[PDB]
């Protein structure tokens, strides 16, 4: 049970996870703009 | 649908719990969990506390179980086309949460014979999805425009379909429930300020477009039916799995809803954030392993987290999602 | 002349600047939750 | 005429840094697919 719980949880938190490198690549592109 | 705005109702009316949400449990789920659709139903649920073996008594809950495809029900309209996929029960639980929602606290769901287990920590998910519902709907609209303009019904309609047309282009269009699940990415309340905030300095370095719609559509079916008004309304739908069998299962929430999700719900800080800080704090690896002297501050702020903390032995295993099995 | 392209350039000077520790503490909160998330797993099994 | 070189050089540093976070994912999945 605790076996199958936590790849589930773990599926779970990566889902989320997969936007990360995403997220911080976009979020500096004003500094390109900005010169 | 019209289950979760029953179950809405009936909770805002007479506070049977805290708060509420919103789970579309699909065939595979309910097909593993050893129950049948297509049968009688009649559910119930409670909430069982962890580490202390407290139920409140069971409530029942209005469920309706839809046939086929179950997630384009939620976004598409009846007469303009059909949805498609698999399908399963609508259901809303009830919560116990308001200043810091508890983890490992499950949710228990009855059905006919069986009983489903969902922890909160799996239920409930932070960040929502709305912004890809700007994208469904523009289409949904052209969509109403292309049949508006073929099929040649009425008069009132048709100048609405003008409208539309006149407002976005005719090009073409289709809804898919599937690929919402998968194209999306998680919605923060950010962004709207990074693009302002660029705004000024990219600036420095030198009726309405979607009630056409409403006001048509209300003459196609002739019927308002309330239970529509909310599919044009933006709504978010999280996949999110299951950690009872390892399946999946929808958490929905609309916009205008008060369930947990969209606008003008509750929202509450998940409880793990406290434990995680102390336990990197004072340096151990485990949250029961803790320093009393520690755990008395814990106890000290927020009344949950005592009887896991506090008593020699608990009655339950503390801090494992398999409690009840 | 040089009290005529100023104000401007120092105004956005200070506002990126500002925007830049903005966003490194949106940047500091997606990665504490996601490790906080992490943590939750190390525990459950 | 600093803030020209260094600027491209922040884009630079954002872009290893993607790569460090996309290995650190990499990484992560390994763990998921082991149990």
């Amino acid at each position: 049970a605790r076996r199958r719980a936590a790849a589930a949880a773990l599926d779970n938190a990566m889902a989320a996870g997969a936007r990360l490198e995403a997220e911080v690549d976009e979020q500096l592109r004003p500094l390109e703009r900005q010169v | 649908m019209d289950a979760h705005i029953a179950n809405e109702t009936k909770q805002q009316m007479t506070r049977f719990a805290p708060a509420l949400v919103h789970v579309i449990v699909p065939d595979p789920l309910l097909a593993r969990a050893g129950v049948d659709p297509l049968a009688p139903f009649a559910a119930h649920a409670q909430t069982r506390y962890h580490g202390s073996g407290v139920c409140e008594p069971w409530v029942s809950v209005f469920a309706g179980h839809v046939q086929t495809g179950a997630v384009e029900s939620v976004l598409t309209l009846p007469p303009l086309q059909r949805p498609r996929g698999p399908g399963g029960l609508f259901v809303s639980l009830p919560l116990a949460l308001g200043a810091h929602f508890d983890g490992f606290t499950t949710a228990a769901l009855r059905v006919g014979a069986r009983e489903l287990v969902f922890t909160y920590d799996e239920l409930l998910p932070a960040r929502t999805r709305y912004n890809v519902d700007g994208e469904r709907l523009e289409r949904l609209c052209r969509q109403f425009a292309n049949y508006a303009r073929a099929r040649r019904v009425a008069p009132a309609v048709a100048a609405a379909g003008g409208h539309i047309d006149a407002l976005l282009p005719p090009a073409a269009a289709t809804i898919d429930g599937e690929a919402q699940l998968t194209r999306g990415g998680f919605d923060d309340p950010a962004a709207p300020h990074a693009r302002d905030a660029d705004r000024e300095i990219l600036s420095l370095v030198r009726l309405t477009a979607l009630d056409w719609l409403d006001a048509g559509y209300a003459a196609l079916a002739g019927g308002d039916a309330p239970a529509h008004v909310w599919r044009r309304r933006p709504v978010s739908l999280v996949a999110r799995r299951h950690y009872q069998t390892g399946e999946t299962f929808v958490v929905v929430a609309y916009e205008h809803s008060t369930a947990w999700g969209g606008r003008r719900g509750p929202r509450g800080e998940p409880l793990a954030r406290v434990l995680a800080e102390e336990c990197e704090r004072h340096g151990v690896e485990h949250p029961r392993a803790l320093p009393a002297e520690a755990r008395r501050e814990l106890v000290r702020r927020h009344a949950e987290l005592a009887v896991p903390l506090g008593d020699e032995e608990p009655p339950l295993p503390v801090f494992d999602a398999t409690a009840e099995l | 002349t040089g009290l005529g392209a100023l104000a401007l350039l120092i105004a956005a000077c200070r506002l990126i600047a500002r925007r830049l520790r903005e966003t490194r503490t949106t940047l500091k909160g997606s990665a504490r939750r996601f490790n906080v998330d992490l943590f939750q797993v190390r525990l459950i099994l």
